[PDB]
């Protein structure tokens, strides 16, 4: 249940480190790296490969715990060029090369700038947008039968402190900027999304710009052979509905794919749980795709995917480009505890009120929910009350509305394919790509270590899987955290072997080293994080 | 209703549960009995789901009832295109 | 699609509603029924007598 | 209360001390007798406390009754969650 | 006929193409994205056009 | 409540920080009251001097070099004096620090 397995790396990875590893070295400089005291230095060749030391007969994937073997040395593909290593590839460079690209492009307006970072930047976030994201899951039908609560709820946010909620996911800013933009939110914060959403494009457009078409090889377009944020086969590191790993499936078709969700190989997708058989302790490989809205669910009508493939592109390009370059790694992606959450989300206090008599607005008298009477020890307007938000009787209410359509639980989904047809070499096949991403998962934005009302580790805990979503201080909320895990988990990244490891990722340790320890603006920023993600396939 | 005979909780315990605003929870418990127990725990929810989806009982002399979402069939399509409402009014009809 | 409006009939000796809050006018949840004009006027958000 | 008789400060003095909103220290005095002394001081604060705990008596009809402040058990929190009110609200009931 | 500023795929209130059908001539108003909104449009054609 | 309105009173009277004084005070201000019991203006500033308190602990952080620790303490601490446990706080409030 993702939480066992959790347990399990953390207590084997306590005494499972005897020395600090070589791929965290990122911090040197040119002449340390050059110099013959680095022991690295031999294993440097080639500038598409990463030479390390692996086990011997070993057939990856193996088993939890890896079975002793003679070393040898083993080869892999540097898909980015961006992953050749910060000493030899400088920060300084990069931020040039990105300039160089965003010279006539798009920029976003500092005041985007100043609420997005202050909302990243905010400690004291309320959690109730943390359950509403995991709760509504990215689902159209789902998300625009609460649209009166959630227009609710994001002005009271925006007119307290101006700050931008709901930024989050992928899934909560586009549906935003579709349904809310007419005219319900305020002017200034539908500018602050659709300039969120322009810069994404424009990043797009950036892509599409820098590559020729009319190279297609193996049935593979020349956007995905050049780069990687319009690549089908790599896939966002948060799921929320199974269209993007039937798009792996379908577009990749001849590097050899596999995947695994929770044990066995393979996923089910079946849609449309409700309470009859929601079954919160499930342990097969079945994936909740969620409800479609343009047609019926059935039993044997096969899952059709809900977007179009742009979709999936501009999903990567978000969560690879603008979540990092603003975060700068304090960010952390993480799955919830969906059994320990519902039963919390059914206790509404909302009062009956007579026939023929007006619904109350202001929190002053005791008709509102939100009123001192009705205020009940563990509810959910408690929850709403410890935001300070104002919201109505049936924007509460529309959650039973919601309640027909459900999630079980997260799991851990890795993915692995081989090279692609641009640079597949009969001894380059067997160097397969191996990464992870969490399905129904979440991020939280920074993580608050001090707020007592909510016990830790109640409905998020920590797992990671990427090294630009790496967090030293999220693992304070996983259960049994001591003070010498905290401090091997403060130098090196804690990516769990059963989601991929670094040196067989496709972003790997000196991007994040790139995010994190560069200090220029936002949008150069962003368009050399965009100029990193080009591959190096000849 | 009877005979069940009321939650106490217990696991026995009752399956709905057709309570509303229940300072039963907490509440005292106090705490659980010498019982084995699995579940309990989704017999709850589901319990307590249904019991505020029957709470609501009223509040439909409020409605304005629920319509179509999105743009979709509606059978006929051929005199009249569909279009669904974005529930962002206020449904209270008085 | 254009020739479904839902304009009430509205009483003689009475004022024209301007604000949407009052059952008298056109966009009011009363009488915003599916498939018409109406709910395409709500749909962006554009208040008209 | 009776009897000790009344606190006329003196160093007995009495040590619940029932009365509200004295003017009697400041007040005359005029001032303190010829005693030893030294409490006096623990003895009037312990009862100066007291007597405004006891001076709270109403104000209770106002409450609105205090709550678990932060997330503890609540002996089951097996079925629920916890989580308290952060008082920021104005208790009054009216 | 009419010209719209941008295309918008992602809004299910209205369905696809009802009102409008992509119908393009000049090099200046041709338009990638405005072809999901013709019946039977695939992968292919896509990526050719 | 007294606290809110209390720094409420002091802030719309001479625009000046209440409770700046204690560090066991910001911590609480910025944890509690930052939901928006208080005006916008007062939490930006409790946010921005938390905001450079950790700044200038991540530039301690970038400045030592970790997994070189000798006998039981961490190589921040034993490069720096701010993450040295056993120096302390010029006030104490609790006894965690001993």
């Amino acid at each position: 249940t993702l939480d066992v397995q959790m347990g399990r790396f953390m207590e084997t990875w306590a005494d499972m480190m005897p020395h600090h590893p070589h791929w965290v070295n990122e911090h040197l400089t040119i002449l340390q790296f050059i110099a013959p005291s680095n022991p690295r230095l031999r294993f440097e060749l080639n500038p598409a490969f990463d030479f390390f030391v692996a086990p011997g007969d070993v057939d990856l994937p193996g088993p939890q715990r890896p079975p002793e073997a003679m070393p040898t040395v083993n080869a892999t593909l540097r898909i980015i060029n961006g992953n050749i290593p910060v000493p030899l590839c400088p920060i300084s460079f990069r931020d040039c090369r990105g300039t160089q690209l965003g010279l006539g492009r798009h920029t976003m307006t500092p005041a985007t700038i100043k609420a997005v970072k202050d909302t990243f930047e905010d400690r004291a976030y309320p959690t109730i947008f943390y359950m509403l994201e995991a709760v509504i899951h990215g689902n159209e039908r789902n998300f625009c039968a609460l649209l009166r609560l959630l227009t609710q709820c994001i002005r009271g946010y925006w007119e307290q402190s101006h700050r931008v909620a709901f930024v989050n996911n992928f899934h909560m800013l586009m549906y935003i900027t579709t349904y809310l933009g007419n005219g319900e939110l305020p002017e200034v914060c539908i500018n602050i999304y659709r300039d969120l959403l322009q810069h994404v494009r424009a990043l797009r457009q950036t892509i599409t710009d820098f590559t020729i078409q009319g190279e297609g090889h193996n049935g593979e377009t020349s956007e995905a052979l050049n780069n990687i944020l319009t690549d089908d086969t790599f896939i966002a590191p948060i799921l929320w509905d199974c269209d993007a790993l039937i798009y792996r499936d379908e577009a990749a078709r001849d590097r050899l794919p596999a995947i695994r969700v929770s044990g066995r190989n393979g996923y089910q997708a079946l849609h449309f749980v409700d309470m009859a058989g929601h079954n919160f302790q499930r342990r097969d490989n079945v994936l909740i795709h969620g409800r479609p809205v343009r047609g019926d669910t059935g039993q044997a009508i096969p899952i059709t995917p809900h977007h179009d493939r742009e979709w999936g592109i501009l999903s990567k390009i978000y969560y690879y480009i603008v979540i990092p370059a603003f975060s700068r790694g304090s960010c952390c992606t993480m799955g919830v505890r969906y059994d320990r959450l519902y039963p919390a989300l059914q206790a509404v206090i909302v009062p009956e009120i007579p026939a023929d008599e007006e619904a109350p607005t202001t929190p002053e008298d005791p008709r509102h929910p939100l009123h001192a009477h009705q205020l009940v020890p563990n509810s959910l307007n408690v929850y709403f009350h410890n935001a300070h938000l104002t919201v109505d009787g049936d924007a509460l209410l529309t959650l039973q509305e919601l309640m027909g359509d459900m999630a079980e639980r997260t799991t851990a989904i890795l993915v692995s394919s081989a090279p692609d047809a641009g640079a597949a070499t009969a001894t380059t096949r067997n160097m397969r790509i191996y990464d992870g991403a969490l399905y129904h998962g979440l991020i939280m934005m920074a993580y608050q270590a001090y707020d007592e009302t909510i016990a830790t580790g109640t409905f998020f805990y920590p797992v990671p899987v990427n090294p630009l979503f790496a967090c030293p201080e999220h693992l304070a909320s996983l259960r049994g955290m001591t003070n010498a895990r905290r401090v091997l988990a403060k130098m090196v990244p804690p990516i769990p072997p059963f989601l991929g490891a670094n040196h067989h990722a496709t972003i790997r340790q000196p991007v994040a080293y790139h995010v994190t320890h560069s200090k220029s603006d936002f949008n150069t920023l962003t368009y050399s994080l965009l100029g990193g993600y080009f591959k190096f396939t000849p | 209703s009877n005979p069940t005979t009321f939650s106490v909780e217990a696991i026995a315990a009752y399956t709905p549960v057709a309570l509303i605003r229940l300072l039963n929870a907490s509440g005292p418990l106090q705490p659980g009995h010498r019982v084995d127990i699995a579940d309990a725990r989704s017999i709850y929810t589901v319990g307590a789901a249904a019991s505020a989806a029957r709470a609501r009982a009223n509040h439909n002399a409020n409605t304005i009832r629920r319509t179509a979402m999105f743009a979709e069939t509606d059978p006929m399509t051929w005199l009249r295109p569909t279009v669904g409402l974005r529930r962002t009014f206020n449904p209270r009809i008085i």
